[PDB]
């Protein structure tokens, strides 16, 4: 059904489950949901997946010329 | 939130009404980067009349110089 909260809370769950497979699916069938918070979130797992999920929800944003230089380093 | 939501989509009256609301700031600095993206060569009278209270001669230069490709006047 496209709920916020619940797309929020999955999110939280499988961030906390390491899971990024099931991450890939909600953002790909789902988008109500703050993207910015949860990529800045990834962003600091210390993991390649999850920063490349940052990114790629940076690019989906249309924030073009950011997520290229953040995934640069 | 209105800059991502207008990341997100693309029209220029999004752009416009950010634009208008940044000159009800005063963020004239920023009120280029809303027009630029939006080639909207309307209401120059009140960014040229917003530019005298604070200086900022360097993006106005290109938002004049896009604005004579569609309004000669």
């Amino acid at each position: 059904h496209n709920n916020k909260s619940v797309n929020e809370s999955l999110n939280n769950l499988f961030i906390t489950e390491e899971d990024y497979q099931a991450l890939r699916t909600s953002i790909d069938a789902y988008d109500n949901f703050d993207n910015i918070s949860l990529a800045q979130r990834l962003e600091k797992h210390e993991l390649i997946e999850f920063r490349r999920i940052a990114a790629y929800l940076f690019k989906g944003n249309n924030r073009w010329k950011q997520s290229v230089e953040l995934c640069k380093k | 939130r209105a800059y991502e939501f207008a990341e997100r989509c693309n029209e220029p009256a999004v752009w416009s009404q950010l634009a208008k609301a940044q000159l009800q700031k005063g963020m004239v600095k920023e009120a280029i980067d809303s027009y630029i993206k939006a080639d909207d060569p309307s209401s120059y009278m009140e960014v040229v009349q917003a530019a005298n209270t604070s200086g900022n001669w360097e993006e106005l230069v290109k938002y004049l110089q896009m604005a004579r490709k569609k309004a000669r006047e």
